[PDB]
C-alpha cells in the first residue's frame, strides 16, 4: 500500500564516534564486571542450539563473584551435602533464639506424670 | 520532528546483495556472521564433534 | 451475490445542472441510474430492459481493426458496432482476454557455490536418504526397548504396592481380635469427669 | 516511556516484574505462618491479635493466587511469546493489553493499603459467608480488589481469543492451553462477579441472602464453580510451558499433539463440572455427592494421559547434551512433582476419606505440591527457557544444580510433613494446637527458612 | 490524494493524530498527578484515623 | 393502576421478616439520612423529613397533596 | 505568542509562518453552502445543519474511507508538516492557548453529553414530580383490611373513581389536611 | 539530508565511564545511599516528589479535618436543631418560625 | 535507530543506570514491610508489645526466661 508502514527499512548509520582530546576512545558505562579473586576454573557444557546444532557454553569464574567462584569450583557431592545441612542447621538455630530458657510448665515432669494418669483414666 | 521517511516514489533506501557474476551466471554471496571468537572471546578451536542426526522420532 | 445485489459504488445521474442532494431540500427531483433509468422504475423491471453501449460511428473502423487483428476478440467487437453489447457482454470480453503475470527462474541470481561443489550434490542427496534409513529403523529399535522397560516399572510398582496390601491384611487380622481378645480393650472402666 | 508503552512483550515483562514483587509479599505472609506454628505458645503473634494471623492466611491465598501465580503464568510468558508463536507482529488487542497490568497493580495497591489502614481481620480466601458479611471494612477492600482483578482477567482473556482470527502459522499445544484457559474464564468469571455482588448487597446494601431462610450453602456452590476452574486456569497454562521446554531440550517432537490438545480440552470440560468435591462435608444428597465423585475420578484419565506423553518425550534423548540445565531440571520435576500433588488429590476426591481429610493440613499441602511447588518451578523454568530471549541477567540460575537440589529437598522438608499431620489431625487456618504435634510442624517449619535463604544466592 | 503525504497515519500514533490539542489534553491530565496523590493520600489517614491507629502508644502509656 | 393502587394489609414480621444487622446508609454514606428508613419506602421518609424539618432542616417531597399536583393519576 | 493564536484563522496563506493552525475544521470545496465538498467538514462552529435558519452550512462528510477518498490539495486547511511538529507548541499558545486546546481536544465526548443528557434530563422529571407528591396509602390495618376484603381488593376494579376518590380521603385523614382541602365530588 | 563526520574528538580528556569495578555481595549496601543523599538528580527528584504531594496534602487535610470535627458533633438536623433551641431561648417563645419563614 | 532495535536497549546492551535496580529492589522490600509493620502496630495496639515472648500466653515456671 502506496506510503504505508515500510515491511523493511535499513538502518542509519551510527552516531559519530567520540574520542577524548589524547585520542583515546571514549569508553561507555558496562556492566561485565571483572571480578577479582584467585579462581580461574572453566566449565563448557554442550547446549541445544535448535534442532540439528549445539553449540559449546563455557562459563568463566572471572565472570562471577567471588562466592560462586569459591562454590562451583568444588566438586557438587562435595559441596551439595554440607550445604544441605548447614542451611537446616541454620534454620533451626533462628527459630531457636527466640526461645532461649523458655520453660512452660505442662513441660516438667509433674505435668508429665498427670498426662500419663489422664491417659490411664481414659485409656487413650 | 515529524518527517516522513518514505519519498515521492513511495521508495525507501534498501540496500542490495553481493552480486558477483561468474560462469556465465549471476550469483549472490551471503554474508556470513564473524567469527565467535570476536563477538564472545573464546577462541575457534578444539569444538567437540556433534554430528548431524535426523530427528528421534518412535517407530512402529 | 454479494452485499444483497447493491453494488458498493455507483453513478447516479440528476437532471437539472446546478442539483446539490447535500444543499438543496426540495421533494420533486427523481434521480436516475448509469443507464439513465428513473429512480422510480423498480430495479426488477429496468434490469429486465436490455441496454446496450452505443459508439458514435467515426469509431467503428476502430473496432473493425481491432477485430481483424485478434480474431478471437471479433465476435465482442461485432456487437459493439451493432448496438448489441450490454455491460455483461463487455465483462466477458474483459475478463477473457486477462492474463496472470509470468515469473521466470532463469533470472533469478542464485547462492554461490563452487563448481566443486556443485558436484558433490549426488554425495549429499545420498548421505541424506541413508540418514532417513537409519532415523526409521532405529525408531523401531527404541519403541521396543523402552516401552518394553516400562514394563520392568509396573513390576516395581506391583511389588511395591504388594507390600501394602501385606501389610493392610495383617491390620484386619489384628483389628479383628482387638474387640475379641486384647486386653488393651476394657469396658467398665471410663467413669465421667463431671464439670469442673 | 514506561507506564504508556503498548508493546506486548514489553507488558510480558512488567507482569513478571509485578508478580515478583507482590511475591515478596506473599512469602513474607508465608514466613509468618511457619514461624507461628514452629511451636505451641505464642512465638510472633499476640493471643489479642490472633485477628492478624486471620488475615495473614487469608492474604497470603489471595495473593499468591490471583496477584503473582495468575498473573505470572497466565500474563507474563503468554503476552511476551504468544504473539511470536502465532508468527504475528503483536498482540490484537494493543491498548487493553496495556490497562490490564495497570489494573492488576491498582488492585495490589488497594489491598496492601487495605492492610495497613483497616483493622486486621480474616476469612480466608474462601470467603464463606456469614464471617464474611459480619467483618470489618477490610473485608470490603478486598471485595474491590477481587473485582478488579476480574475486569483485567476477562479483558486478557478476550485478547487472547482474538488470536485465533489473526494466528499466521499452527496453532501449537502452548497456544491451545491458553485459548482454553480463556475460555475457562470467560464462562466462569461472570459467575464469580454476580455472588461477589452478593456478598457485597449482604455487606453494603442490607440484603438478606445469607442470613437464616437464606442459605448459606449457596454462596459455595457459585464460588466454586468459578473456584476450580480457577486452579485449572492456573495449572494449564504450566502444562503448556512444560511441552515446549521437553520437546525443545530434548530435540524431540511432541508425541501424541492432538492427544495432549485434546487433554487440556477435556480437563476444561470436566473441570468445570466438579466443583462440590469441595463442599463434600456440608451435606448434599447421596445422588449428588456420588455424581461428583465420580467425575472427579474422571479428571484423572486426560491428566494422566498428558503425564505419559511427557516422559516419552524424556526418553531416548541424546546423552552427548548436557542435561544439568536449570531449565531441564524445573521441567522434569515437575512431572515427578505434579503426580505426587495429584494422586493426593485422588485420595481426597473419595468422599468418605474427605471427611476425615477436610480442614486439614493434608488438603494444604496437597494443592502446595501443585501450585507453590509444581507451578512456581514451571514459571521458573519457562521463564528460564526465555532467558536469550528476555535478556535478563545478574543471576546465577541458568546452571545452578545447587539451587534446584537445595529448592526440590527444603519445598518437600515443608509439606512432606504436613501430609502427616493431616492423619493426626491438625485443622487448617488455625495457629495454635495440641504439643502431640509440635514435631512435624517443628521440621515444616525449619523447612520454610531454609528455602527463604536459598532465594538469597540466586543473586 | 498523494499516497504519499500521509505517512503520520503510521508515523504518529493515533491517540496524537491531533497535534496540539491531542498533547493538551495529555498534558492536562499529567498536572493533576500531584493533586491526586494529595487527595489519595489523605484518605489512608481518614482511614487511619478513625480507626484509632494513631493511639496505639497512647492507649498503653 | 398504580396512581391509584389499592391498599395491603399491614405485614406481620413474620420469622425472616425486617432483618437489619446495620441501619439503611448505601444511598447516602456521609449524610445519613433516614438511616432507619429503608431505600425506597416513601411513608417512613415521609415521617423523617418531617423531624427533620421540626429540627430546622429542609427537605423536599411528602408534602403535595396527591390531588393537587399534575401528573399525579390519582384524580377523578 | 504566534500569530495564529493572536488572529486565529482557517485556512489561510503562511500557515507555516504563523506557527500553529488553531481550527481542527478540514476539507471545503464546496460551490454552495451546505453542498458536496471534500473532507470532514466539522467544527464547532459554522457546520453541519443550521435549526434556526433551517438551512444546511457544510455538506454531510466526505470520510477518508472506501465511501470516499482524499482532499484535493486545492481544500487542504490542515498542513501536516505545521499540524505536527509539537517542539514549543505551548510556547507559541500560551497558557490561554493550552487551555482552549484541551477545551478543543474534548469535542467528541462534547458532542455525546449533548446527545446523552436530554433523555436523562425527562428521566429526573418523572422523580421530581413524584417526589413532590405525598406518599399514597401504600399498607392498612391487617385486620380491618380482611373484615372488608371485598370492598377494598376489588374496589378499584368495579368503579376506579369512587375508589380513586376514597382513597384521597383516606390520605387526608392520615395526614390530617382534611378540614383543609376540598375533595371534589365524584 | 544531514552531513556528519565518522568522528569527533571531544574537548575534554576525562575517561568518565567504563566497566563497572569488581563489587562484593553488600556493595548496593552502601552504594546506594551514596547515589542518593550525593548524586544531585537522585536528590532533587526526591525532594520534588515530597514537597508536591505534602503541597496539595494539606488543603485536603484542612478540608476533612473541619468535616471530621462537624460529623462528630452530630448530624445535620442535630446542628440545625441546636441553634433552633438556642433560637428558642433567645427569645423565650416555645414556638418560633422556620428559618427563611416569617411569624 | 539501531539504539531503538532492541527494547530496553540500554539494560540489554548493559548501559542501564544501576538505580533502576535500586528502586525494583526497594519497591518488593516496602511490599515485603505491608506484612511485618501492621503485626508489629496491631501487637502492640491490642498487647503493648510489638512482639510476644515465646509461650507468654501460657503457664510458665518460675525460672522461666
Ligand atoms: C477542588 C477539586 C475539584 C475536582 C477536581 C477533579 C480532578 C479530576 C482529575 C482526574 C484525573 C486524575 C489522574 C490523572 C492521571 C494522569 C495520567 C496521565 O495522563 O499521565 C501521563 C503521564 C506521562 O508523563 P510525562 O509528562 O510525559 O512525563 C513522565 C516522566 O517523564 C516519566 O516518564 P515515564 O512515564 O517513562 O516514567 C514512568 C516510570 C519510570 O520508570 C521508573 O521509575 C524506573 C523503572 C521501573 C522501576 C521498577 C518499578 C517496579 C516494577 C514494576 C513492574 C510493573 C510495571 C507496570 C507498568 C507501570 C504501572 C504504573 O516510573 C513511574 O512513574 C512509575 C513506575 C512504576 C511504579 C510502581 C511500581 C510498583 C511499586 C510497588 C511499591 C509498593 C509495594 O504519565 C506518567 O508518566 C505518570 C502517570 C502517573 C499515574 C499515577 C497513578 C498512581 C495510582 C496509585 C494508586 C492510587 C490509590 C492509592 C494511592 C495512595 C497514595 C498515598
Ligand atoms: C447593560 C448591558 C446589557 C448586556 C446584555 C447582553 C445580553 C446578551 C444575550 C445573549 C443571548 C444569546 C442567545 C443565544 C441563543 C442560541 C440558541 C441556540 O443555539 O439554540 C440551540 C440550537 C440551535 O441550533 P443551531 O442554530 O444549529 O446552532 C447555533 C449555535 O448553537 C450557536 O452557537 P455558536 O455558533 O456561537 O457556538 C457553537 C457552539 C459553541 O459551544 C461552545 O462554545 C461550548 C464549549 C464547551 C466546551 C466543552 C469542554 C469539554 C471538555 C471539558 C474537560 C473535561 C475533562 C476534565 C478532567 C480533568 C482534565 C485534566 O455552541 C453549541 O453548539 C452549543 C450547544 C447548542 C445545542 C444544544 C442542544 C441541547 C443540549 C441539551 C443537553 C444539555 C443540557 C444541559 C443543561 C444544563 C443546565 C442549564 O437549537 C437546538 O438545540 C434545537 C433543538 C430542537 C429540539 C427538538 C426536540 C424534538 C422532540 C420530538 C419528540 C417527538
Ligand atoms: C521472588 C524473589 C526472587 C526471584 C528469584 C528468581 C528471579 C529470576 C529472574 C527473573 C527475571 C524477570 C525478567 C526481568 C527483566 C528485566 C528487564 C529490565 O531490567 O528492564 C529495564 C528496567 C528499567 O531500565 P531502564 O530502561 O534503564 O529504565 C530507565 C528509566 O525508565 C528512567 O530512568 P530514571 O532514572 O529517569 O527513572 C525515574 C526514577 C527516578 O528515580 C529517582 O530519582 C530515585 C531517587 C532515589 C530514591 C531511592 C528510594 C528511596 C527510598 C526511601 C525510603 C525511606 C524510608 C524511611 C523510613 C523511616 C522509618 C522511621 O524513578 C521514578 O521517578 C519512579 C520510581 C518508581 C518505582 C520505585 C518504587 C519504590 C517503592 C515505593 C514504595 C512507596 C510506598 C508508599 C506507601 C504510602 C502509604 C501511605 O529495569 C528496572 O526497572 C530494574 C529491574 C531490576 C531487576 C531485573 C531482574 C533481574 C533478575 C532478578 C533479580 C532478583 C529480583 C528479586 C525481586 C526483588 C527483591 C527485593
Ligand atoms: C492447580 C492447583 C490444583 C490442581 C491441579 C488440583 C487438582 C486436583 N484436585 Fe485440588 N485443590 C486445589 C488445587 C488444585 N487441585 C486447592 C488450591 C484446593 C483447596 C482450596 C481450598 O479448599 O481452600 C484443592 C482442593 C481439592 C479438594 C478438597 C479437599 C477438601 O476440601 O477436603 C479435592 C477433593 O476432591 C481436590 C481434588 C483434586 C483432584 C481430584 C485433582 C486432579 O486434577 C488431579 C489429577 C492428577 C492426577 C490424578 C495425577 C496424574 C495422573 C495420573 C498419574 C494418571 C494415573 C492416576 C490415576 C489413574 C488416579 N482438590
Ligand atoms: C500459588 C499460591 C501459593 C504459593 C506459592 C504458596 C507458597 C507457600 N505457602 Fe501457601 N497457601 C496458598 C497458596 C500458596 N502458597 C493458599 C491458596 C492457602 C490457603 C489460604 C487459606 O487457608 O485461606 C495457603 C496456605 C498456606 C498455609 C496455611 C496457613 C493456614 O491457613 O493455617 C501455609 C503454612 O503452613 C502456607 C505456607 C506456604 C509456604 C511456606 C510457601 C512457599 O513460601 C514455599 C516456598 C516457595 C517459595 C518461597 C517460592 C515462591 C516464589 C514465588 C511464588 C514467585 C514466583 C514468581 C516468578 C517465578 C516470576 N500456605
Ligand atoms: C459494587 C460492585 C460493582 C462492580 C462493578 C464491576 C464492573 C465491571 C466492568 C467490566 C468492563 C469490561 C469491559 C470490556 C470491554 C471489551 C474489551 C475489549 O476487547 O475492547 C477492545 C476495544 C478496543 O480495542 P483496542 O485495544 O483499541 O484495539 C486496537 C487495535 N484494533 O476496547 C474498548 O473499546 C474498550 C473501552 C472500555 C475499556 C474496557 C477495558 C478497561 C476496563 C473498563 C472498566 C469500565 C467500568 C469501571
Ligand atoms: C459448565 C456448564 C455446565 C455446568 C452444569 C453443572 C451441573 C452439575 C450437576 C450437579 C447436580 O447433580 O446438581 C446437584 C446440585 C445441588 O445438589 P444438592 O444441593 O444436594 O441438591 C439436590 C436436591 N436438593 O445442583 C447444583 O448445585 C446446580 C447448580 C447450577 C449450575 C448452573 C450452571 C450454569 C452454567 C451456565
Ligand atoms: C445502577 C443501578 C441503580 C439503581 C437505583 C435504584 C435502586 C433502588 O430502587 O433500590 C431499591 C430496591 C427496592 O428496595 P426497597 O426500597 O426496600 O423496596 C421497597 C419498595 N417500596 O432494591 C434495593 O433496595 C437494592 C438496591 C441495591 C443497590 C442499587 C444501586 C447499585
Ligand atoms: C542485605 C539484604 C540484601 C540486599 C540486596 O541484595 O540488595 C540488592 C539490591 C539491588 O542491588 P544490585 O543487585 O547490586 O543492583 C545494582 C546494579 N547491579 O540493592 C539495593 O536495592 C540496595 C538497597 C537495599 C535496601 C534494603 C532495605
Ligand atoms: O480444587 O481441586
Ligand atoms: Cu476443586
Ligand atoms: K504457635
Amino acid at each position: 500500500r502506496i506510503g504505508g508502514p515500510p515491511v523493511f527499512m535499513q538502518f542509519p548509520p551510527p552516531p559519530p564516534k567520540e574520542y577524548l582530546a589524547d585520542g583515546t576512545p571514549k569508553t561507555y558505562p558496562l556492566h561485565q564486571p571483572v571480578f577479582d579473586h584467585g579462581y580461574t576454573w572453566e566449565h563448557w557444557y554442550m547446549t541445544n542450539a535448535g534442532v540439528f546444532h549445539t553449540v559449546y557454553y563455557g562459563e568463566f569464574a572471572k565472570d562471577f563473584p567471588w562466592r560462586w567462584g569459591f562454590v562451583a569450583e568444588k566438586p557438587f557431592w562435595v559441596g551439595a551435602p554440607i550445604l544441605v545441612l548447614g542451611v537446616l542447621c541454620l534454620g533451626h538455630i533462628i527459630q531457636t533464639m527466640g526461645q532461649i530458657g523458655v520453660r512452660p510448665k505442662r513441660y516438667t515432669p509433674e505435668w508429665v506424670e498427670a498426662t500419663k494418669e489422664r491417659e490411664r483414666a481414659e485409656n487413650t | 520532528h515529524y518527517h516522513p521517511p518514505i519519498d515521492k516514489k513511495g521508495q525507501v533506501y534498501v540496500k542490495g546483495p553481493n552480486t558477483v557474476i561468474e560462469r556465465g551466471q549471476t550469483w549472490i554471496k551471503g554474508y556470513e556472521l564473524p567469527s565467535m571468537e570476536y563477538t564472545y572471546g573464546p577462541k575457534q578451536e578444539d569444538i567437540p564433534f556433534y554430528p548431524r542426526v535426523k530427528l528421534n522420532v518412535w517407530g512402529n | 451475490a454479494y452485499n444483497g445485489g447493491y453494488p458498493f459504488h455507483y453513478v447516479v445521474q440528476y437532471d437539472d445542472p446546478n442539483y446539490d442532494c447535500e444543499a438543496d431540500f426540495e421533494f420533486e427531483e427523481i434521480p436516475r441510474d448509469e443507464f439513465g433509468v428513473p429512480a422510480h422504475i423498480p430495479p426488477e423491471l429496468s434490469t429486465q430492459i436490455r441496454h446496450t453501449y452505443y459508439v458514435p460511428p467515426q469509431y467503428y473502423p476502430f473496432l473493425k481493426k481491432l477485430g481483424e487483428d485478434t480474431p478471437e476478440l471479433k465476435p465482442y467487437t461485432d456487437k459493439l458496432i451493432m448496438g448489441d453489447m450490454t455491460y455483461d457482454d463487455y465483462e466477458e470480453m474483459f475478463y477473457k482476454f486477462a492474463k496472470p503475470l509470468k515469473i521466470y527462474r532463469s533470472r533469478l541470481p542464485l547462492p554461490y557455490r563452487t563448481d566443486e561443489e556443485i558436484s558433490q550434490e549426488k554425495y549429499v542427496n545420498w548421505c541424506g536418504r541413508w540418514y532417513s534409513y537409519r532415523q526409521r529403523l532405529q525408531g523401531d529399535y527404541y519403541s521396543r526397548h523402552y516401552f518394553r522397560d516400562w514394563l520392568i516399572g509396573v513390576m516395581l510398582g506391583m511389588y511395591l504396592g504388594n507390600l501394602c496390601v501385606q501389610q493392610h491384611r495383617q491390620y484386619r487380622v489384628d483389628m479383628k481380635l482387638f474387640y475379641l481378645e486384647a486386653p488393651e480393650h476394657k469396658i467398665n472402666w471410663v467413669k465421667p469427669r463431671g464439670d469442673l | 516511556f514506561y507506564i504508556l508503552v503498548n508493546n506486548n512483550k514489553r507488558i510480558g515483562i512488567y507482569y513478571i516484574k509485578l508478580s515478583i514483587i507482590i511475591g515478596i509479599l506473599g512469602i513474607v505472609l508465608s514466613y509468618i505462618i511457619r514461624v507461628e506454628l514452629y511451636n505451641s505458645g505464642n512465638r510472633i503473634i499476640k493471643y489479642d491479635n490472633v485477628n492478624y494471623y486471620n488475615m495473614v492466611i487469608t492474604l497470603h491465598g489471595l495473593l499468591m493466587i490471583f496477584y503473582i501465580i495468575m498473573p505470572g503464568l497466565y500474563g507474563g510468558i503468554p503476552l511476551y511469546i504468544l504473539p511470536i508463536l502465532s508468527v504475528i507482529t503483536d498482540i490484537v488487542l494493543p491498548r487493553i493489553n496495556n490497562i490490564s497490568i495497570i489494573i492488576v497493580l491498582i488492585s495490589y495497591i488497594v489491598v496492601i493499603n487495605s492492610i495497613v489502614i483497616e483493622y486486621n481481620i480474616g476469612t480466608g480466601w474462601t470467603l464463606y459467608p456469614p464471617l464474611s458479611i459480619i467483618g470489618t471494612v477490610i473485608v470490603n477492600m478486598i471485595l474491590y480488589g477481587l473485582i478488579i482483578i476480574g475486569i483485567s482477567s476477562i479483558i486478557s482473556a478476550i485478547n487472547f481469543m482474538n488470536i485465533l482470527i489473526v494466528i499466521d502459522g499452527i496453532i501449537y499445544v502452548y497456544i491451545w492451553s491458553i485459548i482454553i484457559t480463556s475460555v475457562l474464564l470467560i464462562i466462569s468469571l461472570p459467575i464469580l462477579n454476580g455472588i461477589l455482588l452478593m456478598i457485597l448487597s449482604d455487606i453494603y446494601f442490607n440484603s438478606i441472602y445469607f442470613i437464616l431462610n437464606g442459605d448459606v450453602v449457596l454462596y459455595q456452590h457459585l464460588f466454586w464453580y468459578f473456584g476450580h476452574p480457577e486452579v485449572y486456569i492456573l495449572i494449564l497454562p504450566a502444562f503448556g510451558i512444560i511441552s515446549i521446554i521437553l520437546s525443545v531440550l530434548n530435540n524431540k517432537i511432541i508425541f501424541g499433539m492432538k492427544s495432549m490438545i485434546l487433554a487440556i480440552i477435556m480437563i476444561s470440560i470436566l473441570g468445570s463440572i466438579v466443583w462440590a468435591h469441595h463442599i463434600y462435608t456440608v451435606g448434599l444428597e447421596l445422588d449428588t455427592k456420588i455424581y461428583f465423585n465420580n467425575l472427579t475420578l474422571i479428571i484423572s484419565i486426560p491428566t494422566g494421559n498428558k503425564i505419559y506423553n511427557w516422559i516419552i518425550l524424556y526418553i531416548g534423548s541424546y546423552n552427548i547434551l548436557y542435561n544439568g540445565y536449570q531449565s531441564l531440571i524445573f521441567s522434569i520435576m515437575f512431572i515427578i512433582i505434579f503426580i505426587i500433588g495429584g494422586i493426593t488429590g485422588i485420595i481426597i476426591s473419595i468422599d468418605i476419606i474427605d471427611i476425615g481429610l477436610h480442614d486439614t493440613y493434608y488438603i494444604v499441602s496437597h494443592f502446595h505440591y501443585i501450585l507453590s511447588i509444581g507451578a512456581v518451578i514451571s514459571l521458573l523454568a519457562g521463564i528460564l527457557l526465555l532467558k536469550d530471549i528476555i535478556g535478563y541477567y545478574n543471576v546465577i540460575i541458568k546452571i545452578n544444580k545447587y539451587f534446584g537440589l537445595l529448592l526440590f529437598i527444603n519445598i518437600n522438608i515443608i509439606f512432606t510433613p504436613q501430609f502427616i499431620i493431616g492423619f493426626n489431625v491438625m485443622p487448617r487456618r488455625i495457629l495454635e494446637y495440641s504439643d502431640n504435634i509440635i514435631v512435624w510442624n517443628l521440621i515444616s517449619s525449619i523447612g520454610s527458612i531454609s528455602t527463604i535463604l536459598i532465594l538469597l544466592s540466586i543473586f | 490524494i498523494d499516497p504519499t503525504k500521509n505517512q503520520w497515519r503510521w508515523c504518529v500514533d493515533p491517540a496524537w493524530y491531533g497535534g496540539m490539542r491531542d498533547k493538551a489534553n495529555m498534558d492536562m491530565y499529567r498536572l493533576m498527578v500531584y493533586p491526586f496523590f494529595g487527595y489519595a493520600l489523605l484518605y489512608l489517614h481518614s482511614r487511619f484515623k478513625q480507626n484509632d491507629k494513631y493511639n496505639v502508644f497512647a492507649k498503653w502509656r | 393502576h398504580q396512581g391509584t393502587k389499592p391498599p395491603r394489609p399491614v405485614s406481620l414480621e413474620s420469622r425472616f421478616m425486617n432483618q437489619r444487622r446495620y441501619d439503611f446508609t448505601w444511598m447516602h454514606p456521609q449524610d445519613k439520612f433516614c438511616s432507619e428508613c429503608r431505600p425506597v419506602e416513601l411513608e417512613c421518609k415521609k415521617m423523617c423529613f418531617d423531624r427533620y424539618r421540626s429540627m430546622d432542616y429542609r427537605m423536599y417531597g411528602f408534602q403535595r397533596p396527591r390531588i393537587q399536583t399534575y401528573y399525579s393519576f390519582s384524580t377523578c | 505568542g504566534c500569530e495564529a493564536v493572536k488572529n486565529p484563522l482557517i485556512g489561510g496563506p503562511n500557515q507555516k509562518a504563523r506557527g500553529a493552525i488553531t481550527s481542527g475544521f478540514a476539507g471545503g470545496g464546496a460551490k454552495r453552502l451546505g453542498g458536496k465538498g471534500y473532507g470532514i467538514m466539522a467544527d464547532w462552529c459554522d457546520h453541519g445543519y443550521s435549526f434556526t435558519k433551517g438551512q444546511a452550512i457544510t455538506g454531510m462528510p466526505h470520510w477518508p474511507l472506501w465511501c470516499g477518498g482524499g482532499v484535493p490539495d486545492k481544500f487542504i486547511k490542515i498542513d501536516p508538516d505545521v499540524h505536527f511538529n509539537l517542539q514549543g507548541y505551548r510556547e507559541r499558545i500560551g497558557w490561554y492557548g493550552f487551555f482552549t486546546a484541551f477545551l478543543q481536544a474534548n469535542y467528541h465526548a462534547f458532542v455525546y453529553f449533548v446527545r446523552f443528557i436530554p433523555i436523562n434530563i425527562a428521566i429526573f422529571w418523572i422523580y421530581v414530580n413524584e417526589r413532590q407528591r405525598e406518599p399514597q396509602e401504600n399498607v392498612m390495618d391487617h385486620e380491618e383490611f380482611f373484615r372488608d376484603f371485598d370492598s377494598i381488593y376489588l374496589g378499584q376494579v368495579f368503579d376506579h373513581h369512587r375508589f380513586a376518590e376514597w382513597l384521597a380521603r383516606r390520605r387526608a385523614v392520615k395526614w390530617g389536611y382534611a378540614d383543609q382541602i376540598h375533595i371534589p365530588p365524584v | 539530508g544531514r552531513e556528519l563526520p565518522e568522528y569527533v574528538v571531544l574537548p575534554h580528556n576525562q575517561q568518565r565511564y567504563g566497566r563497572d569495578k569488581s563489587y562484593s555481595y553488600f556493595t548496593c549496601l552502601w552504594h546506594f545511599p551514596k547515589m542518593v543523599f550525593t548524586e544531585k538528580w537522585c536528590y532533587t527528584n526526591i525532594m520534588w516528589f515530597v514537597f508536591w504531594t505534602g503541597f496539595w496534602f494539606i488543603p485536603n487535610y484542612i478540608w476533612w479535618e473541619r468535616r471530621y470535627a462537624y460529623q462528630k458533633a452530630g448530624f445535620h438536623w442535630e446542628h440545625t436543631n441546636r441553634k433552633l433551641q438556642a433560637r428558642k431561648e433567645a427569645l423565650g417563645m416555645d414556638k418560633v418560625p422556620a428559618s427563611g419563614m416569617d411569624w | 535507530n539501531l539504539e531503538d532495535h532492541f527494547d530496553l536497549a540500554e539494560y540489554m546492551m548493559k548501559m542501564h543506570n544501576p538505580m533502576s535496580e535500586y528502586l525494583y529492589w526497594i519497591a518488593g522490600f516496602v511490599s515485603g514491610l505491608h506484612g511485618i509493620l501492621p503485626l508489629l502496630h496491631s501487637n502492640y495496639y491490642f498487647s503493648g508489645m510489638f512482639l510476644p515472648r515465646d509461650n507468654d500466653n501460657t503457664q510458665l515456671c518460675d525460672d522461666s526466661w
